């Protein structure tokens, strides 16, 4: 149950789509992790501040090394790539709380 | 089965009774086992000339150190002994002498509030002595930088008026004072019609009254032609004060403008205003979660040490405004979101924030009477501004009646477009020009 | 308005219910869970949750987890958030604050009687449901030298926290304040640790001021596990005796010399509280000579320059401190303390006579009925006394017990000040100060 | 009067420099001349930028 | 990139006189090169961002 | 000893209602306003020609 | 304050700044028709027609 | 009788939410203040005392 | 003061001395906490004016004649040291110091009274030193003779 | 004297923008056209001005 609003995408199936598009987005080629190249707002700056030092300086390197990358416009080897299935949200549960605090916060200001 | 509305109800009503030469006796039935007595009288530094300024502070120095009935420290010996505690204090309209005991104490208690008020003795040794005790805190209140700002903002609100002394008077003048000022001072604004005999505890009214009557009775009124003096006007002016000395760490600033007085109706609309800007101090465990915006802000980013707003009354003025307690390099950056709170509720203020201000106004009023010895505050204090005193449920009615319509309209009164008054004190470099402070009562520039 | 004193009152013409008086409710759970409802049919509400989580009950190791834990307050809990605390109070003007001494840990909320329910949610919530997210305690942990620099800013808050500290090497002599090194050392997995071990239904206690039996019934027990095995505390403590004296250059010196008293409930500590005022312990009379206090009587000849002294009691559950504390020019620090000791050794030979045991039992029975007077101070009574103790004692069954006081246990009360073991603590310029040895 | 003023990283700061400046007391009116040297500056331009229309 | 070939297409077509084949084209490049921006982009966000589970 | 302090006499420059220290400056405050803020908006109408 | 609704206060704030902004747009036009006396704007005042 | 406060012995800190932090029961001091020489120290670092919400 | 608190070892030595003497010998070898600066000049002139006055010095030299020692130190004065709150005569009293600072290690320093030098008693406790062992002689040993 | 520390109370702070001023080092090539943006400005307004001499 992935991919599309239809029970099947244009190129056969649902799952495989989203397993394509990882491929196609190629962040995975540099090193990072789906949320170490998501933009960086008042929101996201504020639950980057909570992160543990042993998954914040983590994402520090993969960010660095990914530059350094960048810079000599390269890649990783393929043995060296973020697997589809291997990547794992390591923000998405911090994010999710600022977005439930700044819910309550903007909704009590409205009363 | 007992909401908020029906508790105040049930609060004993206070009874007063006027004696034959105007004293005011009057009481609050409870059930403690203890209470607390004390005489209220009209006198202070705005009944004192320049000549006499600082009288009060000299004559209740000398209230407890001896009597015509009891010289010496009899008088002490007797409260120590009995187990009673013995206080007063005086400011610039009211002084007060209240003696907390146990209930079945009363009838002793009254008997030395008597002796205390009309017969002091005030022996040549005692005016020395007592001369250079008050020449010392002198020089110790000169460490206090909130009360010396205080004295700076009322010395220059209240320029050129009564209202403008300080209690305590100057060093010059405590010197210069001499036993003949003293008595005739007593002799002149301690008259039982100027005077309010109240209490409240397990005390009944009728033991209050007929023990006023056996002791009380021997004071006298209208001396003479003068017989109760009046007031007169004193008038508030816009100014600014600025004690600039660099050697201590903080800067107090207090800004305040007119106030109604103690008989407006307005008060209720203004303590409602007060509460919504709030205070804080460096120790509130809420920080940048604190319902007062300019609190919120001033935790957020470390603004002030402390600050609050302050509504002090008095029979035809008063000192409405905040005084805050920041860094050397924080004066400008809160004075300026200090009198933006202000213009926010004389303009836009929403329904939400004064009923948050109408509840903390009302835990106020029901949690500031934690006992017989606020009570008995409260009722003599009001006995000499209000009149009557009022009740508590009263006070609820007028709470109830204010909401942002009449916050908007009573702030943008006393608040907006106004000449404020200034004091300054500590390291106030940065503290604002008077204009820039003068121009920021007012929005849109245009 | 009626339960301000008494928790018995006097009957006042029952009509309409709330003018009307009624007795109190005092009930145990049957897991240990103390209840005191109260109605006293006041305006305000008061709720108060008495812990024996004082700052004695922290180990060696988690120094200060106490004061972090008084702090600890208006956070992130399960059921309401920070904000949500904090905005929820102060919309309904409430108040929340918290009282910790050296063995208890009082939770109290204060508001109207008609959101009386709203307090219940986030009173239970921080005080037994706290997330302790790291980031928001690592927040707070600045705070604790804000905290300790202003209460440490009077003088004489600083001889008692080292006053406790010479005379015991246990759980007693713990300060109620972080130390200077533990400020950014505390952790988490602590606070979980204090809270899991020292919140419990057995030395725990509920108090309320306005509110029906029913409704606290129905708050009180719920998730309370385990006593306070952690370390120290929970396993006794002992009276050490000994001597701290640090000098800063101030111009005032305090000095505080104590010795061994009896614990609270003892007829022992009641001999020391009358005899605390036997030797006076606080002025009645605003600017007053104190003719009727022996201490400072005594030290006024021969002192002719500005100074204080007074009894100081400090009783315990398990023990005790009673002596003298002064405040002395550092030129005749020696004379005003040597002056007062020397007092309460006449005291010790029996010099004493009936009126002044009279006139200290009658300063005894007021002062201790005024500090009920208040509401909040009658909370803290009873609540204490449903913590120290399992049941409330009248206020006349106090004044019996005072006044069943014989003249002869004051005199022992002095041998044993006079004869025990001394704690001396000190501060300012300790020039002139005299140590322990020479008395 | 009204917030925090929040912001900052902006061209108004340029600005305090017009605003918040200090300055002695006690300059006389023959410095006058220096922003009316200013004044004069975007004069000449403004009248010079018409006349080139025509020149 | 297809809205620069686009801003190309405008471009080619801006310098040729109007007539039957510019005005087709003309109009067609003319209500791409709003659409793209206005709804195709924000539309190509919108899926991508359902597609990485945020 | 700073009560020993006294705001200085302010009469020479004092507007001749404010001059009474009896009288309340509320009264007039108003006008004292009114006919500074008359001369502002005078000179604005003169600049806006 | 009631059990946070959606957009209560905001609309009173709106409304506390609805009279002035009435006002403002005044400025805004008869500022603008002052500055190029509009024929059909200056013929209804009596004194400018 | 078994408090903190009714002995006037030990310390009995307090922090608040919408109050200030207040610490100390009763030991002498007062008597110190009327010969006064207990100056008040400056509220170098300090919040206001005697609170403010009565 | 701050660098040389760094080794906790100074902080020990300053502290035995607090809790052992009453007198002279108690006074930390650094200006305390609360001195820094209120010390004044006034107090450093008293201090040299007292102390450094002849018969509480001694002129010593290497490599240099007699005759341009003996030349160079007659211009020296004629006074004697002044009195002392805390420092002037010393005397023992003994009692005990605990810091905790919540340090890895350990600091811990038990002493008695011993005997002054010159006497013959200060030799009796210096070859006991050595007896129970006051410093390794074999890089990283482990100490048999200790 | 601190070389670092030059001379600073000058215009040259305001041009530690194009010395000392941090930036990415994976910049590709088309963040270029800023400073030919800048050369584009100034080239144009030189041959302007010398067309303008005769125009
Ligand atoms: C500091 C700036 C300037 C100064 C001191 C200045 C000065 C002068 C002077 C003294 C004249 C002689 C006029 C006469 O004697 O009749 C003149 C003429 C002229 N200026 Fe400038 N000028 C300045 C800026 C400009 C600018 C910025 C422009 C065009 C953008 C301009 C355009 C002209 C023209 C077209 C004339 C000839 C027309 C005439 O003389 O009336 N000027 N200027
Ligand atoms: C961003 C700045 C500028 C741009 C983009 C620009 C652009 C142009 C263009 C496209 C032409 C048309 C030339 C042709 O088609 O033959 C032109 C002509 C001209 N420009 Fe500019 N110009 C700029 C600045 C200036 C300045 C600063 C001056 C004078 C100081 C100037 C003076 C002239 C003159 C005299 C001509 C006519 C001579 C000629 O066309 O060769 N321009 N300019």
């Amino acid at each position: 149950m992935a991919g599309r609003p239809a029970v099947s995408a244009s190129s056969r199936w649902l799952e495989g789509i989203r397993k394509w598009y990882y491929n196609a987005a190629g962040f995975n080629k540099l090193g990072l992790m789906r949320d170490d190249t998501i933009h960086e707002n008042d929101d996201v700056k504020e639950a980057i501040r909570r992160l543990p030092e042993n998954l914040y300086d983590d994402r520090v390197f993969r960010i660095k090394r990914a530059l350094d990358l960048s810079m000599r416009q390269q890649i990783l080897p393929k043995e060296q790539w973020t697997k589809y299935e291997e990547d794992k949200s390591y923000l998405e549960p911090y994010l999710k709380e600022v977005i439930r605090e700044r819910k309550e916060r903007e909704e009590w200001a409205k009363k | 089965t007992a909401t908020y509305a029906q508790a105040l109800q049930s609060v004993p009503e206070t009874q007063v009774s006027q004696l034959d030469n105007g004293l005011r006796v009057a009481s609050e039935q409870s059930s403690q086992p203890t209470c607390t007595v004390g005489v209220w009288i009209d006198a202070g530094s705005r009944y004192e000339s320049e000549k006499n300024n600082g009288a009060g502070y000299f004559v209740e120095h000398l209230a407890f150190k001896g009597t015509k009935n009891r010289p010496g420290n009899a008088l002490e010996k007797e409260v120590e002994s009995m187990g009673a505690h013995l206080n007063a204090y005086s400011t610039r309209e009211h002084t007060a002498y209240y003696i907390k005991a146990l209930s079945k104490d009363l009838p002793k208690a009254v008997e030395l509030l008597a002796d205390i008020v009309q017969n002091c003795s005030l022996e040549d040794s005692q005016i020395e002595k007592e001369r250079d005790v008050i020449l010392q805190e002198l020089q110790e209140n000169d460490t206090s930088m909130r009360d010396v700002v205080f004295n700076y903002l009322h010395a220059t609100a209240f320029q050129g008026t009564p209202l403008a002394q300080s209690v305590e008077g100057p060093s010059e003048n405590v010197r210069k004072l001499s036993r003949a000022d003293l008595t005739e001072y007593l002799s002149r604004h301690y008259k039982a019609p100027r005077m309010v005999l109240a209490a409240a505890g397990g005390l009944e009214h009728r033991q209050l009254l007929d023990l006023a009557q056996k002791h009380f009775s021997g004071l006298s009124g209208t001396y003479d032609e003068d017989a109760v003096p009046t007031l007169s006007p004193c008038r508030f002016t816009g100014s600014q004060i600025c004690h600039r000395e660099d050697g201590l760490p903080l800067a107090h600033v207090a800004i305040a403008v007119e106030g109604p007085g103690w008989a407006h109706p307005d008060n209720v609309a203004l303590q409602v205003a007060n509460a919504i800007i709030g205070h804080y101090d460096c120790t509130y465990g809420g920080g940048a979660h604190l319902s007062s915006p300019l609190a919120s802000i001033a935790a957020t980013n470390k603004l002030c040490q402390s600050f609050q707003t302050f509504n002090i009354c008095y029979a035809d003025t008063g000192l409405l405004g905040a005084h805050f307690v920041c860094d050397h390099m924080s004066i400008d950056d809160m004075m300026f979101v200090l009198q933006g709170q202000w213009m926010r509720l004389c303009t836009s203020a929403t329904e939400s924030e004064v009923l948050r201000g109408k509840n903390l106004l009302r835990n106020a009023l029901v949690s500031h009477l934690d006992g017989t010895t606020p009570v008995c505050e409260d009722i003599g204090r009001s006995l000499l501004t209000y009149g009557r005193r009022i009740p508590l449920a009263e006070w609820e009615s007028r709470i109830a009646e204010v909401d942002a319509r009449v916050v908007r309209e009573v702030c943008s009164k006393y608040f907006y477009d106004q000449c404020p008054a200034v004091a300054g004190f500590g390291p106030i470099e940065q503290l604002p020009d008077y204009n820039r402070i003068r121009s920021g009562m007012f929005w849109l520039r245009f | 308005s009626l339960k301000v004193a008494p928790k018995v009152k006097a009957t006042e013409a029952p009509a309409g219910v709330p003018p009307h008086p009624q007795d109190l409710e005092f009930t145990r759970l049957p897991n240990g869970l103390v209840i005191a409802s109260l109605e006293n049919y006041a305006p305000a509400s008061r709720i108060g949750l008495f812990i024996k989580a004082g700052s004695r009950y922290e180990n060696s190791n988690n120094l200060g987890t106490s004061h972090l834990l008084r702090l600890a307050s208006s956070l992130t809990t399960k059921g309401a958030s920070s904000f949500k605390i904090t905005r929820g109070i102060e919309a309904v003007g409430g108040k929340l604050s918290v009282t910790s001494t050296r063995e208890n840990m009082a939770y109290t909320v204060e508001c109207l009687r008609d959101d009386v329910d709203i307090l219940m949610e986030f009173l239970l919530n921080v005080t037994t449901a706290p997330e302790f997210r790291r980031w928001e305690v690592a927040a707070l942990q600045p705070q604790l030298r804000i905290d300790k620099a202003v209460a440490l800013q009077n003088p004489q808050a600083h001889v008692i926290e080292n006053l406790h500290a010479a005379a015991y090497r246990n759980a007693l002599a713990n300060s109620l304040y972080c130390p200077d090194y533990r400020i950014g050392k505390v952790t988490p997995v602590e606070l979980h640790d204090y809270v899991q071990n020292h919140f419990t239904s057995a030395r725990m206690a509920l108090i309320g001021l306005g509110v029906s039996h029913p409704v606290l019934k129905q708050v009180a027990e719920q998730f309370l596990n385990i006593r306070g095995g952690l370390g120290l505390s929970g396993a006794k403590a002992k009276y050490h005796g000994g001597e701290i004296r640090e000098q800063n250059g101030d111009s005032l010196v305090h000095a505080a010399l104590v010795a061994e008293s009896a614990a609270i409930g003892s007829a022992e500590a009641n001999a020391f509280s009358v005899l605390q005022h036997v030797l006076g312990a606080g002025p009645h009379v605003k600017r007053g000579s104190n003719a009727t206090s022996s201490l400072y009587q005594a030290v006024a000849k021969g002192v002719h320059e500005p100074f204080d002294v007074s009894a100081f009691n400090a009783s315990y559950s398990d023990s005790g401190l009673f002596g003298f504390y002064t405040i002395s020019q550092a030129a005749s620090a020696g004379d005003v303390i040597k002056a007062a000791y020397n007092q309460v050794k006449t005291i010790a030979q029996g010099n004493l006579s009936n009126p002044d045991v009279q006139a200290a039992k009658n300063k005894l029975k007021a002062g201790y009925l005024m500090s009920v007077e208040s509401s909040e101070g009658f909370l803290d009574e009873v609540g204490s006394q449903a913590l120290a103790a399992g049941s409330y004692t009248p206020p006349s069954t106090v004044l019996q017990q005072i006044d069943a006081v014989a003249d002869a246990d004051v005199i022992n009360a002095a041998k044993k000040f006079v004869s025990g073991r001394k704690s001396m603590a000190a501060s300012g310029n300790l020039g002139h100060t005299p140590f322990i040895d020479e008395l | 009067m009204t917030n925090i003023r929040k912001s900052h990283p902006l061209m108004k700061i340029v600005n305090n420099a017009f605003i918040d400046l200090p300055a002695p007391s006690n300059i006389s009116s023959w410095w006058n001349f220096g922003s009316l040297l200013g004044i004069c500056l975007i004069l000449q331009i403004l009248t010079g930028l018409f006349l080139a229309m025509h020149y | 990139w297809a809205l620069v070939a686009d801003l190309l297409t405008l471009t080619w077509i801006g310098g040729q006189p109007v007539e039957h084949p510019y005005i087709t084209i003309g109009q067609l490049a003319s209500v791409l090169y709003f659409l793209l921006i206005l709804v195709l982009m924000p539309t190509a966000g919108t899926i991508e961002n359902k597609l990485l589970k945020w | 000893s700073h009560t020993d302090i006294k705001v200085p006499d302010f009469s020479d420059y004092r507007r001749p209602e404010v001059l009474d220290s009896t009288k309340s400056s509320k009264e007039s405050s108003e006008a004292r306003k009114g006919f500074s803020y008359l001369v502002t908006a005078t000179t604005t109408v003169g600049v806006a020609y | 304050m009631l059990t946070r609704f959606l957009g209560p206060r905001y609309r009173q704030l709106a409304r506390n700044w609805v009279p002035t902004a009435s006002l403002w747009g005044a400025v805004g036009a008869v500022g603008l028709v002052w500055a190029t006396d509009w024929r059909l704007i200056l013929d209804w005042v009596p004194y400018i027609n | 009788m078994l408090s903190v406060a009714a002995r006037s012995g030990p310390f009995a800190p307090v922090l608040s939410a919408t109050s200030r932090g207040v610490a100390g029961a009763l030991r002498p001091l007062v008597q110190a203040a009327v010969p006064a020489t207990s100056e008040s120290p400056v509220l170098d670092l300090k919040r206001s005392v005697l609170c403010r919400e009565s």
